[PDB]
């Protein structure tokens, strides 16, 4: 994260950190869904560009945590993976459309004042706050600086852009499965996902019901936090009929 | 750069 | 899940964190 804040204890409870095993490495940020679901990014498992197409048992989830190198004993919890599951429509190739996964859990993670469930949204609550200008939260152990790694968790909010200023942004393809966000030039202020946010979430606390959603998945950018440029992230509602076909098939 | 994890969750 | 997206040490202690304040002055 380019320009946030370390976070406050327990201010994102559903924050996972996917890690390697051997050798033993942060790989991407993801999300605590349910006592079994883990959310993240399809490019944090398969990604063939960069040789990257990771099993079950290449991994770890890392729950309950705020460091991001220490093992925080009696407050993070290990969780290791049963089932890995991309979107079957995951766009690897061209532009990241559909850049979704779900980790099912060996065995469910038992909820404490570190650890507990992010909501998903409803189409009600999509369609209420994803508007240009309304702020969501970004979280994630990836890098301070495009070109260095924090000591804990961090936190940036940044804003919701039109998508017309979206897609003058970029020559990438943008699809209906995403959503972009940050500062403008003129705005001021900055922050940014950064490589290893990969795969955590963007949130928004509904002023309807006062719960956290996931609207987001931080999914791609170029660089980090340059002018002009906006980081995209996955539209999870626009994805929620798979998700949940995944959750209830299996 | 990590401290290692417990063996356990290595196994 | 029934009490999803209430933090333990928050919503659940009707404490705010230093800067929610941001997002809902953004829900205009
Ligand atoms: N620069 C390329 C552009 C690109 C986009 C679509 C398809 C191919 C390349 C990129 O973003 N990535 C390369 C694969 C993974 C992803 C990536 O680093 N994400 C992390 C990140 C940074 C900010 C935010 Br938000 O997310
Ligand atoms: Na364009
Ligand atoms: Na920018």
């Amino acid at each position: 994260i380019v320009e946030g804040s370390d976070a406050e204890i327990g201010m994102s409870p559903w924050q996972v950190m996917l890690f390697r095993k051997s050798p033993q490495e942060l790989l991407c940020g993801a999300s605590l869904i349910s006592d079994r679901w883990v959310l993240t990014a399809a490019h944090c498992l398969l990604y063939p560009p960069w040789d990257k197409n990771f099993t079950e048992n290449d991994l770890l989830v890392r729950i309950g945590k705020h460091s991001r190198t220490r093992y925080e004993r009696n407050i993070e919890k290990i969780s290791m993976l049963e089932k890995i599951y991309i979107h079957p429509r995951y766009n690897w190739r061209e532009n990241l459309d559909r850049d979704i996964a779900l980790m099912k859990l060996k065995k469910p993670v038992a909820f404490s004042d570190y650890i507990h469930p992010v909501c998903l949204p409803d189409r009600e609550t999509a369609a209420s706050l994803l508007q240009a200008g309304y702020k969501g939260r970004v979280t994630g152990w990836g890098n301070l600086k495009e070109t260095g790694q924090p000591s804990v968790l961090q936190v940036v909010n940044l804003p919701i852009v039109e998508r017309p200023v979206c897609k003058d942004s970029t020559r990438i393809r943008i699809t209906d499965n995403m959503f972009c966000a940050g500062y403008k030039p003129d705005e001021g202020k900055r922050g940014d996902a950064c490589e290893g946010d990969s795969g955590g979430p963007f949130v928004m606390k509904s002023p309807f019901n006062n719960r956290w959603y996931q609207m987001g998945i931080v999914s791609w950018g170029e660089g980090c936090d340059r002018d002009g440029k906006y980081g995209f992230y996955t539209h999870v509602f626009r994805l929620k009929k798979w998700i949940q076909k995944v959750i209830d098939q299996f | 750069d990590f401290e290692e994890i417990p063996e356990e969750y290595l196994q | 899940e029934a009490d999803c997206g209430l933090r333990p040490l928050f919503e659940k202690k009707s404490l705010e964190d230093k800067t929610e304040r941001e997002l809902l002055e953004s829900y205009i």
